[PDB]
Parts: C-alpha cells; structure tokens; sequence
RNA sequence: AUGAUCAGGUUGAUAGGUCUGAGGUGGAAGUGUGGCGACACAUGGAGCUGACAGAUACUAAUCGAUCGAGGACUUAACC
RNA sequence: AACAGUGGUAGGAGAGCGUUCUAAGGGCUGUGAAGCCAGACCGGAAGGACUGGUGGAGCGCUUAGAAGUGAGAAUGCCGGUAUGAGUAGCGAAAGAGGGGUGAGAAUCCCCUCCACCGAAUGCCUAAGGUUUCCUGAGGAAGGCUCGUCCGCUCAGGGUUAGU
RNA sequence: GACCGAUAGUGAACCAGUACCGUGAGGGAAAGGUGAAAAGCACCCCGGAAGGGGAGUGAAAGAGAUCCUGAAACCGUGUGCC
RNA sequence: GUUAAGUUAGAAAGGGCGCACGGUGGAUGCCUUGGCACUAGGAGCCGAUGAAGGACGGGACGAACACCGAUAUGCUUCGGG
C-alpha cells in the first residue's frame, strides 16, 4: 500500500508536490524518513516523465509540479530545468534515480531524518 | 474506574521491571575514530559505506 | 454568558467611593471600623 | 576515584534513571558513545556531567583516559516545583515539576 | 496495535523504479478537415493508470557487532 | 512458713511508670550536655541504663509541689510525601523546503511556494486594563513540549492639541 | 512571672492587617536561626551557564546562602541469605 | 562412552528480607528579636491657631521601611556629650 503521512488527501498531495519541486530545485533534501520513502517513487516517475520529454509529457508534468524559480539568472523555471538538464543527465540508467541516506533523529521529536539526493 | 487499593512497592517495581529501555545498536564507523548506529550515516566523520557525504 | 462582574470605574466610585461612604452616617461607622482595623486600602 | 554531581537539574528523576541505568558498570570511553547516540531527554545532561567527571583529571589527581570505568553512579531527587494547572469545573488540580541530583563516581580499572 | 510471525538482505528478485502485461476509464494532447458557430470527425481501443503479475542489479537491504556447547549414584553391558 | 486464690466489658478500688516547670541537697558537662542514629543489656508493666557514631551547648539525680502531662482512629486540622503512572491530557486550524544565527533549531529570523479568513480572523474607536508599546541585552521561573525566542526578566526610551 | 519558646505565644517575633479572596460589608494567611568574625569561597579544570571537582578561610565546607541539629513517610545505589 | 530409570545442587529477567551509604522533607533538641498576664507610678484627650488618618513628594543613581514637608533624609536655639 501507500502511507497516509498523517494528513488527508488534499494537503497530502500538496505536500508531495511541494517536496518534489524542492528536490528538482536543489538536488538534495533533508527530511524525515517516511516522507523520503514516499518521496522517492513520485519524483522518479516525474523523472521518467521528463525522460519521455514530449509535449504531452510537458503538460502532464506541468499539471503536477509547480512553478518556482530554479536558476534565477537564466530565469530557469523548475519544469524546463528538469526537462532539459536532468533528463539528459539521467537518460541512460532506466530507473533508480534516487538515494536514501538515513541519519540520527532530531532533537525535537526523535523523528528519523533521511537524506534524499538525486543521483 | 478507581484504584480500590494502593499499589504496594513490590507490585510497583514488578510492573516497572519491563519498562526499562534497551541499548541502541552501535557499530564502528567506516571512517576511523568513533561510534555510529547501523544504517545511519556517520555524525562525526560524515561518511557512509566508505563513501563520503558532505 | 455575560459574567457577574462588568467593570465600571464611575459606578464603582459612585457606589463605593470615599465621598459616597462619608455622605451617610452608617458609612461613617464603616470608615471608622475599617480604620481601627488598619486596612491599607481604606475605602474603595 | 573522581566524583561529579548535578545538584538540582530540572528533569524528572525517573526519566533520568531510565537512560541512566544503562551505563552502570561499563567502560567510560564507549559509555559516552552509547549515551550520546541514544535519543533521550536526559542524555545531553548526563553526557555533560559525565564529561565533567572524566575531566576531573586535568587539574586534579592524575588518572588517564583509557583503563577507566564507572564504579557506581545514581540519580537522586531534588526539591519539587509546585505548580497549579487549572482544570475543568474550576477544580484547580496540582502538578509537580520534579528536579533531580545526578551522581557519577568513576574509578580506574 | 506494538511486540510477535513470515518472506528477504549483494551468489539477489525483499520492496521501490524501468520495460512488458492483465484490468479499469474509455477516445488524451497537438495537428488537419467540415462547419459563422457551439461542435463532429481522422490521426488512434488513442491517452492515462494505487495496491495486481513477469523480467530487469537501476536505488536501498554496507562495513559491523552481540549471544550461544564442554555435562554428578546404581543395575545391564562391553572398551 | 502454711492454706487458698489470681478470665473478664461497663464499671468501682489500690498500686505505680513517664513528661515540663518550680524549690532543697547532691553533681554532670568542649577531656563533648541536650537531641539524633545503631546495638545481641535491665525491670512485672508503663519504661530505664550502658557502649559506639552524629551533634556542638546545656542537663540529670535525690525529695516535695504544680500541671496546657502521655494519641491510632473523631469523612479531625496543618505541613510533607506516596498510589493512578510514565497513564489521561497537552485546549477547534496546512504547512513545507532552502538559507542565517546559535553550544544546542520542527517551534527564532530571512526567502520561495502552498493554505486559511475576508459584513472578517481586515481598518478605526468605547467600556475596561495600566506600560503589556519601542529599542538593546538574558533565558532560573511563566510558555500544558522545545525555545537562541515574548504579552516573561533586566536596562533605557516613547504619549506634544485655541479647532 | 512554678507565662509561651516559632503548628506555641497577638492574626502578625519575619516590611501583617500585608499577599490573596470578595463588587462591597468583610474574611484573612504562610514565612525566625551560616559563622565569633564574611574571614562568604582568590586561583585552576569541565561547562554556555547552572552546577560540580579541586586549591583557600574556619574549630568545623558534611558550614557555602531555608546556611544550627536534620527523625519519619518517600525515593535511590551496592550487597550476606532466599 | 552407549545405555536405562532414578536422585539432586545449580539460575534471577527481576524481586523479598537484613546491612551500609545517600537524597528528600523539616519533626525533635537548643536559642529569642516577640507576645501574654500583672505590680507600682504618671497620664487619661485631640480639633477651624485645621485633628485622627491618609494621598503625593523630598537623598550622590531609583524602588521599599523609617524620617521629614517645596525650609521636605530636615533647621534655630537653649541645655547634656
């Protein structure tokens, strides 16, 4: 199955969308474990989507990820930065574009942190 | 929904005999020097599985 | 859920003020016994 | 044979004793490791005063870092802070905020 | 519920990807045609797909550590 | 010496024990009194010695007197501490991510998205409160967690009317 | 003073008719003791501090800011026997 | 070392009982700045020449007690020292 993440579907979907946009933004995420585990699959299907790289693909990925700024001097938005750079970088490895590194838990609540980076 | 009698000392300790908390599992870091959890990256050396992580 | 105490300085000093207590004879006895008691705040 | 005490650090003594008993009678150099790698409330406090305890060797009678072990150590109650948490029906229940004394006595072997 | 059980942990298919499917929703976008028009057609059972089943070492199950045997009297029987 | 007797509530009688003062006589005490703590001592009882440790200045004894004179219970009263129990609760709500401070960061600050209210959860202004306002420091207590933070603490500063 | 010695004795030995409660009349607490002298901890180490460990003062530091003595409830730590 | 069936120490996750050392808490002992009840004496009123009792304010910083009153932590003028 798939986790609930302690919130209903609306802000859950908003949460995952926001995290995966952050992933494409800075190629490295610090967050808790279970957010990382359910993060991996979704960002890597968007990576498959960008590898597909056609116009139906552009509109599909537009319908999920959100428009931040990703490279401000080139004004590169997250969609185009994905669809140009990262698909060309990882076009060859037919899956598994994500890594999980686990860490010690936080001081505040003992929530198990994880390191997410795209590699 | 009320304790009918006070709980005596040995009953109290006998209940608490399982409430002790276990040790974590340590393993010696890939980078030398110190102690680390299993499957967690190193806090001090900042490394995991031999590889370095910033 | 209007509680039992609404503050009003004017009504408070009108009904428990020093002039109000001195105006009556019985209030004068109240002042005298409070002063004999030695209260810091002696009248309202 | 060195001793350091906590002397009323604001923490429940039971919550202290739970992480505190697991370092009883083992080598200090790894005891500090297991204790700062277990996540508890008490772990930084006992970490701090334990490092002070071993640190009683610098301007102190001389022992050395290795071959050194906890001899005996325990957690002792301090004076309790009375606090009154308000409660329904205007009942005004009472809560105790406890304080604790933590002792570490460490000797070489 | 957590414990627990079971499948697995690099000589490996345990889980997630990728590809192929089942099945379900059902005719995607973008084009072009007809039409003033809302629209209907072809591209094309197209497009999409959570849990489902097969392959695939792509990513994660790494280095570690801890526990855990050495065995008394008699009757039978033979070193 | 002999004989007999010796359960016991309400009750009645007789013997006593102990405490604080007060007189009389005696003496004990920094070479350690009172009190406290621990002992396998003595008497029929209430109780009373002895020896250690603590303690660091007052106190027994003899005889008599006078009592605020003896606690286990009164849903007694006051103070302290247990039990529940590491339990219930943590007081309507969408954040997340990157930077920065810091000894420590889910909770502080900066930024980008997202979300909520919008005849209001916006903007004025009564009653009322009385510095809670601002600036700079700090984090023992208050903050139902944390807190480098503030409506908390500390040191300054701030309210100008002929309409 | 054959009166009390800090749950006593005035409510009040202590900034008490205070704090606090009540709209008001009114009600009404708790809270004494370092040392002879502050001689009240220079200096060092841990630490952000607090707090400790040392060094020093004293007759005493277990005497270090509810600081004479420190009973009991309660709570811990080693253990002889089970 | 095989039988076979018999007999028994042994343990401790923890605990119970004794001992020792702690902390908490402030009983007890000791002490008194206070209070109670009296004895002997004095005194038994103050106030428009503004009382009792307060508010405000006064000091080399500022709070509170206490003292005082824009002459404000006091002054003049007799005595003691």
């Amino acid at each position: 199955s798939y986790r609930k993440l302690g919130r209903t579907s609306a802000q859950r979907k908003a949460m995952l969308r926001d995290l995966t946009t952050d992933l494409i933004i800075n190629e490295r995420i610090e967050t808790t474990e279970t957010r990382a585990k359910e993060l991996r699959s979704v960002v890597e299907k968007m990576i498959t989507l960008g590898k597909r790289g056609d116009l139906h693909a552009r509109r599909q990925a537009a319908a999920y990820i959100r428009n931040e700024v990703a490279n401000e001097e080139n004004n590169q938005d997250a969609l185009q930065k994905l669809f140009s750079d990262i698909a060309t970088r990882y076009e060859e490895r037919q899956g598994g574009y994500t890594r999980i590194m686990k860490l010690g838990p936080r001081r505040g609540d003992g929530a198990p942190m994880a390191i997410i980076e795209l590699v | 929904a009320v304790p009918f009698r006070r709980t005596s000392k040995m009953k109290k300790r006998l209940r608490r005999t399982h409430f002790k908390l276990n040790v974590p599992g340590m393993t010696e870091c890939p980078s030398c020097g110190e102690m680390k959890l299993s499957h967690r990256v190193c806090k001090a050396c900042g490394s995991y599985n031999g590889k370095d992580i910033n | 859920m209007k509680r039992t105490f609404q503050p009003n300085n004017r009504k408070r000093s009108k009904v428990h003020g020093f002039r109000s207590r001195m105006s009556s004879k019985n209030g004068r006895l109240v002042l005298a016994r409070r002063r004999r008691k030695g209260r810091k705040v002696l009248s309202a | 044979q060195a001793k350091a005490v906590a002397r009323t650090v604001r923490i429940a003594p039971r919550k202290a004793r739970l992480v505190m008993d697991l370092i009883r009678g083992k080598q200090v150099g790894e005891a500090v490791s297991i204790l700062n790698l277990t996540p508890r409330a008490a772990s930084p406090i006992i970490e701090k005063v334990l490092k002070s305890a071993i640190a009683n060797a610098e301007h102190n009678y001389e022992m050395d870092a290795n071959n050194l072990v906890i001899s005996q150590a325990f957690v002792d109650e301090g004076p309790t802070l009375k606090r009154f948490r308000p409660r329904a029906m205007g009942r005004a229940s009472q809560i105790n905020k406890r304080t604790s004394h933590i002792t570490i006595v460490v000797s070489e072997k």
